[PDB]
């Protein structure tokens, strides 16, 4: 949904086409019909005011961890995690826990406002499994 | 040496080391320690100025005071007048 606005309609099917294949669990399944309507359109507008909510909120603490990281840590996780990052000693410009806790605290919200829409609510929890995976004894929720 | 014609421009200070706090505590005890300094300065010269031109009074006066005379009495009675304020 959020891909298909302003992206040029045949590369809209080519991501389309790429984007609605499933493999989970060593099969492979696919989404049926993926249409982009109104019910798409009003969790893409939350989604857009979440992220300009987080975008605003976060402290510059929180931005620049990333970028200070990688001037003294090597890994494999950092380095295909800063591959998707715009290319762009010192101390800390301003210190003040209190600010940082407040602002962490609201940005708590807007992340579990964005994580809403793709959850969905947990109506079984499992502990067994016939080894034929055809059954299984679960608990109950909502 | 001269309050007059103070100008304060002087403050190096830098971004790097020390934190923002203890930078804007210098930066104000400087403001702070110009002002006592121009103050003090003037007060004490003031003072020195005044305890000079009442010690010349007192000494004036002692010397007029032996010869009595219209013009002499004129000018003790100017001198008798007691100085310790600008006014």
């Amino acid at each position: 949904g959020l891909f298909s606005l302003d992206r040029s309609y045949e590369e809209v099917k080519a991501a389309v086409q790429q984007l609605q294949t499933i493999t989970f669990r060593d099969a492979t399944f696919t989404i049926p019909d993926p249409v982009i309507d109104q019910h798409l359109l009003i969790d893409m507008k939350t989604a857009c005011l979440s992220m300009s909510m987080v975008a605003n909120l976060a402290s510059e603490l929180t931005m620049t961890y990333v970028r200070k990281l990688a001037l003294e840590d090597s890994s494999m996780l950092l380095v295909k995690c800063q591959e998707l990052l715009m290319r762009l000693p010192a101390r800390p410009q301003h210190v003040s826990p209190d600010d940082e806790i407040a602002r962490l605290s609201a940005l708590f919200v807007m992340l579990r406002q964005l994580d809403d829409l793709i959850r969905e609510q947990v109506v079984f929890t499992v502990c067994d499994v016939s080894p034929d995976n055809k059954s299984a004894t679960c608990i109950f929720k909502g | 040496r001269n309050m007059f014609c103070v100008k304060p421009l002087d403050l190096n200070l830098d971004r790097h080391a020390n934190t923002a706090l203890v930078n804007a505590v210098n930066k104000l005890v400087y403001t702070g320690r110009l002002i006592m300094n121009v103050r003090r300065s003037w007060e004490e010269l003031e003072r020195k100025c005044l305890a000079r031109i009442q010690e010349r009074c007192k000494l004036l006066v002692k010397e007029l005071r032996m010869c009595l005379s219209f013009d002499s009495n004129y000018c003790r009675n100017i001198l008798k007048h007691a100085v310790e304020n600008g006014d």
